[PDB]
């Protein structure tokens, strides 16, 4: 009973738009999912991953996770991810590691911010004004894999993957209205407000005992029309390689993240946090000037040390003994809007730990929250008018074969009920500038919030 | 055996210790500052102990303090940040606000060849995470000063007659210049 051989592999026509062609169709039902590596040149830009009908659904709001299967349907106060580890284990499908198809089915979905509440015991000043799961997680016996290296499309199943291949071709791209954003976009917080709560972040972190805090603002606007409209058009111009898009029961997650949270693969974990940004200049040697500037900037250095220090540190409670390192520390990275420092952390996946065992140990990213990191979120909460929800969350899947990767849920839009919010933070440290930080935050999504004014 | 005591103090870097004591190959077992006792540490028979960093003053570190008193001499002890303040304290030592508060900061160390800095490059860049510092005036005198600032703040101490040694900065820091050989330095000594 328990399935160990290898799902059934069909591969299909090579074309590089292959994820969005075949999504499309499946976009407006609840739980098909997109990852997409945002078409973009970038070491770890390889994989788009479709999924939908899943074979059991877990949504966790606060102390309670729902596990729907066919005809059963259980709530449980149990650990979400422990909950999640069950529910892989219990399906009985355990195949082998294959490094071309790094998801062979299992778990699939939304970690938002808000689930670290469940590892971390934190007050709740911040309004929870977004009714979004802290997880939406599906479980999925098949995915289709575009490949970009080397350019094959694979359509896998541990089922039957003929009739999933007739499923997929059977569905039908509807015409769909045209999104529209129906007002101008509005922040949660005036520039006086953002002071104050810059303030108030310098004043914790020279009594010590804080070294950083993300501190962000929260813009919204009113929409209509189809999500997936949206989504096809900030993907072009974004050209993010950890993006996706979410169809929830709730509504939808339009993620253009260029930052890996942690890669498990093959028992080789790898976390790329992103501390320091400048934003990008229209002259093209200026802007080589730039990305010289942020690799030689003792401010975004230190900030992003911390945070490397920090990521040690969480992976390394539960990484085999010996295998932590860093292999890139200050790289420059440049996207469409900004360039990123990006560092990268690796090592070794015990034999006794599962993947979902490590996201736990980590989340939410210390790239995200800050140092000490309970600290952090404390103040985070304090100052934050609102909650995060899906915001500087992870998206990511958990392979049946014991794979994993995550994104960091920044350059994230939630659209619920007409509405769709998208954030912006930045790291706050004792040198940190009230103005320029404020002015950062604009940088990293005024690219974004200006694509959707039509 | 030779078994290593890691004496957490529940600072943000503490695994870090942990892993750079793991790479040069030691055996370590980690114990937050209140759930051991003296009796516990007798039982376990550590060859060397190890008082982490932490956010909290020595007398608010459980343990730590005690551990100084009683293995004084019996077994090697090396302080790190609060662990190093704790050894200061415990024979007279007072410790006091630096200059400038410094968070993630590297500066340039002068040592003199002495204790964890044998062997190892003059000067050396260290990362400080660190608003407190031993005060020179009244160190006790049992206590060489092993390492300063730029700005002449005690960077480390080694005590004159036993292997009980401080330093200030986070040798296990990815930026901290031969943090694995000063480590290797406490270990294979
Ligand atoms: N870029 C990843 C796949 C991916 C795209 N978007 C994602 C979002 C989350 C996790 C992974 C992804 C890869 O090439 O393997
Ligand atoms: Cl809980
Ligand atoms: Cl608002
Ligand atoms: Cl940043
Ligand atoms: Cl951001
Ligand atoms: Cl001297
Ligand atoms: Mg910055
Ligand atoms: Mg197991």
């Amino acid at each position: 009973h328990m399935k160990t051989l290898s799902p059934a592999v069909i591969t299909l026509l090579w074309r590089q738009d292959a994820a969005e062609f075949y999504f499309s169709r499946l976009s407006h039902l609840p739980w098909a999912m997109l990852l997409h590596s945002g078409y973009a040149d970038h070491p770890y830009s390889r994989f788009d991953i479709v999924v939908a009908e899943p074979i059991c659904t877990l949504t966790t709001f606060g102390k309670e996770t729902v596990v729907s299967e066919s005809e059963k349907r259980t709530t449980t106060t149990d650990d979400p991810l422990q909950v999640l580890q069950q529910v892989l284990d219990r399906a009985d499908i355990r195949p082998t590691h294959n490094e071309d198809l790094p998801f062979q089915g299992g778990a699939l979905g939304l970690f938002g911010y808000d689930l670290g509440r469940r590892f971390e015991s934190l007050p709740e000043i911040a309004e929870q004004d977004i009714v979004l799961p802290d997880m939406a997680v599906g479980i999925y016996d098949w995915a289709l894999i575009v490949d970009h290296q080397r350019h094959t499309v694979s359509l896998l199943s541990h089922n039957d993957v003929n009739a999933r291949r007739a499923w997929l071709e059977s569905q039908q791209f509807s015409p769909q209205e045209d999104f529209t954003l129906t007002s101008d976009w509005q922040s949660n917080m005036t520039r006086e407000q953002y002071g104050e709560k810059f303030r108030q972040v310098q004043e914790y972190l020279h009594s010590g005992d804080c070294y950083q805090v993300n501190l962000a603002q929260r813009f919204h606007a009113t929409y209509s029309g189809d999500e997936w409209q949206a989504f096809l058009q900030l993907n072009q111009a974004n050209r993010a390689p950890f993006s996706a898009f979410l169809r929830l029961e709730q509504g939808a997650i339009l993620s253009l993240s260029p930052e890996r949270f942690i890669l498990c693969d093959n028992s080789e974990i790898q976390t790329r946090p992103i501390k320091g940004t400048l934003p990008r200049l229209p002259d093209p040697q200026e802007d080589s000037k730039q990305a010289v500037k942020l690799a030689n900037s003792a401010k975004d250095r230190a900030e992003n040390l911390m945070i490397v220090d920090l990521m040690r540190n969480d992976i390394g409670r539960v990484a085999v003994a010996g295998s932590v390192k860093v292999p890139e520390l200050f790289v420059v990275e440049p996207f469409p809007a900004v360039h990123h420092l990006v560092s990268t952390i690796t090592a070794q996946l015990p034999e006794q730990l599962h993947a979902s065992d490590l996201l736990r140990a980590a989340f939410p990213g210390g790239s995200i929250t800050g140092a000490p990191k309970v600290r952090a979120m404390e103040i985070i909460d304090e100052l934050e008018p609102q909650r995060r929800n899906a915001w500087c969350g992870s998206i990511g899947y958990l392979s049946f074969c014991g794979n994993m990767d995550t994104s960091i849920t920044i350059r994230t839009l939630t659209a619920i009920n007409g509405q769709i919010f998208c954030s912006a933070g930045g790291g706050i440290v004792a040198d940190s500038q009230e103005e320029a930080e404020y002015q950062e935050t604009f940088d990293k999504v005024n690219r974004i919030l200006k694509q959707l004014e039509k | 055996g030779g078994m290593i005591l890691l004496i957490d103090n529940y600072d943000s870097f503490t695994w870090n210790l942990y892993q750079y004591f793991c790479e040069l190959g030691a055996d370590v077992l980690v114990k937050r500052n209140d759930a051991l006792t003296l009796a516990d540490i007798d039982a376990l028979k550590p060859q060397k102990i190890v008082i982490s960093p932490g956010p909290c003053t020595p007398d608010e570190a459980g343990i730590s303090l005690d551990v100084i008193r009683h293995y004084a001499g019996r077994l090697p002890i090396l302080g790190v940040c609060l662990g190093h303040q704790a050894m200061a304290q415990a024979f007279g030592g007072k410790v006091v606000r630096a200059a400038k508060v410094m968070h993630g900061k590297t500066s340039p160390i002068t040592h003199n060849g002495e204790g964890v800095f044998r062997g190892l490059a003059n000067p050396l860049t260290v990362t400080r995470y660190h608003s407190l510092v031993v005060e020179p005036d009244s160190l006790p005198a049992c206590f060489d000063v092993t390492a300063w600032s730029e700005t002449r703040e005690i960077m480390g101490i080694r005590h004159r007659q036993w292997d009980l040694e401080g330093v200030q900065f986070h040798p296990e820091s990815i930026l901290s210049e031969q943090g694995h050989q000063l480590l290797a330095n406490f270990l294979h000594r």
